[PDB]
């Protein structure tokens, strides 16, 4: 048998036998994973390198997309292939309704979703006010470090290295150092409060509860660029991440991850450009508009249609 | 071939 | 944070996966499900410091054993107290590890799993202690993935061995 590693975002993997070599499909790979129907429903196989992540179709043959990654990169992006090695991942299905996710109780499905949500938080893809980031930090301390204890946790504990595993990298330098006391206090409170279940899946679910209300939760992210309407040129190039999820469309400044706009389905409309290299958003209810340039335009528009359509 | 999501 | 590469070895059916999954995820896998090659990651606290564990959960039979041993820093050698054959298989693994590492001085622990299954016991504790004695006084525990007895200690103890 040939085998392939299917990774998760924590860096773990499960090797799966390919019964039809490179003609094995995603559905067959999923069947060969260790998973009940219960755990499986929420997740599918994605192909991802450092700067390009794509959710596969169940009839796709993933080893062929790995094989063709260079053509795919050049069709969808301007990245240097030499810097992008793809792997296959088990990840949240981008079409998973938030209403369906909210009633999950399976502990394995909960930890897989938790790991993915943690990964996005630490990379900076979740925008939230400091109080919410502090609450998520305190939950990670309970999950990862167990019960609070003054001798260990009060002083010299929340240094750089440690803060790095609990706050977004975008807040580590500037903002994070000052949160240390409120994080600790909240952590203390989680431990000291016996009303709060300390079963692992319960705490992980609590972290997820606090992510579900973040507007980019569950987003597939794409890269693009907008041009400012201020002027000089006509005008300045702003690289952006475009987040698409079951809630709507979200633009992030590529460099700082700052949230530029968030638009809910029903409050905007889109049109694909003639060459498939851009799309336009019209925020009716605000009567503003903007154009994102990206070779992933077609993909972004088809996803907006699907996720708007299911809502 | 090229239809994702 | 120090990374620690740990390897779980032993024959078919002993609970390599069940122990690993209990330690890492806190879940008990109740179902026959043979492994090809799984790798898990877990941050833990050992002897009051933070350790990042990478744990390789291996197939019960072989061709990449030699590479696992080459790469691994610490080894959990697991048999089932319920099955003598699984116990007998361990001698060779031990010797194989010593060959690849070209030394006797290798973090290792002998684990007799399924100790919740007292009435199915075919391997006595004595035979287990005895074998560990013989292996240059190797660390030794009985564990249950199902009841959680001695599950963390298997992995913490390899970390302290590696830290020697
Ligand atoms: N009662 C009991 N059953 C156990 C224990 N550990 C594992 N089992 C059961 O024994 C069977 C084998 O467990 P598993 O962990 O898959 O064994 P393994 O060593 O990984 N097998 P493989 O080498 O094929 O990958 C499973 O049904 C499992 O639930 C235990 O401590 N107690
Ligand atoms: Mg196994």
């Amino acid at each position: 048998y040939e085998k392939v590693r299917i990774y998760r975002m924590d860096g773990s993997y499960r090797s799966v036998e390919l019964k039809h070599g490179n003609n094995t499909t995603v559905q067959q790979i999923m069947e060969g994973m260790r998973l009940s129907q219960e755990t499986q429903q929420y997740f599918t196989i994605w192909i991802c390198s450092e700067n390009l992540s794509l959710q596969l179709k169940p009839y796709h043959k993933p080893l062929q997309h790995v094989r063709d990654w260079p053509e795919i990169l050049a069709e969808l992006t301007n990245l240097d292939p030499q810097r992008e090695t793809p792997q296959l991942f088990l990840r949240r299905d981008v079409r998973l309704p938030l209403e369906v996710e909210k009633q999950i109780e399976d502990p394995l499905a909960i930890l897989i979703l938790f790991d993915e949500a943690r990964y996005n938080l630490l990379k900076g893809f979740y925008t939230a006010p400091d109080a919410k980031l502090i609450t998520l930090a305190s939950l990670l301390l309970q999950i990862v470090y167990g019960n609070y204890e003054s001798k260990k946790h009060k002083q010299g504990f929340l240094n750089e290295e440690n803060l790095k595993s609990i706050v977004p990298v975008t807040k580590l330098k500037s903002k994070a150092p000052h949160w240390t006391n409120r994080i600790l206090h909240e952590y203390k409170n989680l431990s000291t409060s016996e009303g709060v279940s300390k079963e692992m899946h319960h705490l992980q679910r609590m972290f997820l509860q606090n992510c579900w209300e973040i507007p980019t939760y569950g987003a597939a992210f794409f890269t693009g660029q907008i041009f400012t309407k201020a002027s000089p040129s006509n005008h300045k190039v702003i690289p952006v991440y475009v987040g698409v999820n079951i809630k709507g469309l979200h633009l992030l400044n590529m460099e700082t991850k700052a949230l530029l706009i968030s638009l809910k389905y029903g409050c905007f409309m889109w049109q694909l450009g003639d060459t498939d290299t851009c799309f336009q958003i019209h925020s009716m209810e605000n009567k503003m508009s903007f154009i994102v340039h990206t070779k992933q335009a077609g993909l972004v528009v088809k996803l907006l249609m699907k996720l708007n359509g299911q809502l | 071939r090229r239809d994702y999501f | 944070m120090r990374e620690y590469k740990l390897v779980v070895l032993g024959s078919g059916g002993v609970g390599k996966s069940a122990l690993t999954v209990q330690f890492v995820q806190g879940i008990f896998v109740e179902k026959y499900d043979p492994t090809i090659e799984d790798s898990y990651r877990k941050q833990v606290e050992v002897d009051a410091q933070q350790c990042m564990l990478e744990i390789l959960d291996t197939a019960g039979t072989e061709a990449m054993r030699d590479l696992y041993m080459k790469n691994g820093q610490g080894f959990a050698l697991v048999y089932s107290i319920t099955a003598q054959s699984t116990f007998n298989d361990l001698q060779d693994l031990r010797e194989q590890i010593l060959r690849v590492k070209d030394t006797d001085d290798v973090p290792m622990i002998l684990v007799g799993n399924k100790c919740d299954l007292e009435d199915e016991r075919v391997v006595g504790k004595e035979q287990g202690q005895n074998l560990a004695r013989q292996w240059n006084n190797c660390a030794f525990l009985e564990s249950s993935a199902k009841s959680k007895i001695n599950v963390n200690e298997i992995f913490y103890d390899l970390v302290r061995q590696i830290n020697r």
